[PDB]
């Protein structure tokens, strides 16, 4: 097998209002990703001749 | 697993070789981020 | 808060430092007057009814 990781998708930062200032959420929410990871395999085809 | 033959990796962890290359689609051309200027403000 | 200063025409840090130093200024003050005691420190006005 071989697995290479892929980069997850964007994340959106947060607009913050100006009620929000010196609060917590001043500095938006947070940008959570995920690497995840797909796999390479393989399969085999053959064949037989007899003479 | 590959349990054909006598002698038999442990886990197919030992089997799979985990790159670490990562990939992104083609991922939206931002077009409108750049076009316009900007006005350098210093107060709201 | 970061905006706040950004967002002045003036800088505002020198007030609140002042007024900081100023609140404890007055905050010893008032209390040297009538203070209870139970927290803060009792004061001439209340030490006199205490007597």
């Amino acid at each position: 097998i071989l697995t290479m990781l892929v980069e997850p998708d964007a994340g959106k930062a947060t607009w913050v209002a100006a009620s929000t200032y010196g609060t917590d959420t001043t500095t938006g929410e947070e940008v959570k990703g995920a690497l995840k990871e797909i796999h390479f395999s393989t399969y085999k085809l053959a064949a037989k001749s007899f003479i | 697993v590959n349990q054909s033959s006598s002698v038999e990796v442990s886990s197919e962890s030992y089997e799979t070789i985990f790159s670490q290359r990562i990939i992104r689609d083609l991922q939206k051309e931002l077009v409108v981020g750049a076009l316009f200027e900007e006005l350098p403000m210093s107060s709201k | 808060t970061d905006e706040t200063e950004e967002d002045a025409i003036f800088s505002l840090l020198p007030l609140l430092r002042k007024r900081l130093i100023e609140a404890h200024a007055v905050s010893i003050e008032e209390a040297f007057m009538t203070g209870d005691g139970s927290g803060k420190p009792k004061g001439l006005l209340t030490l006199a009814s205490e007597d």
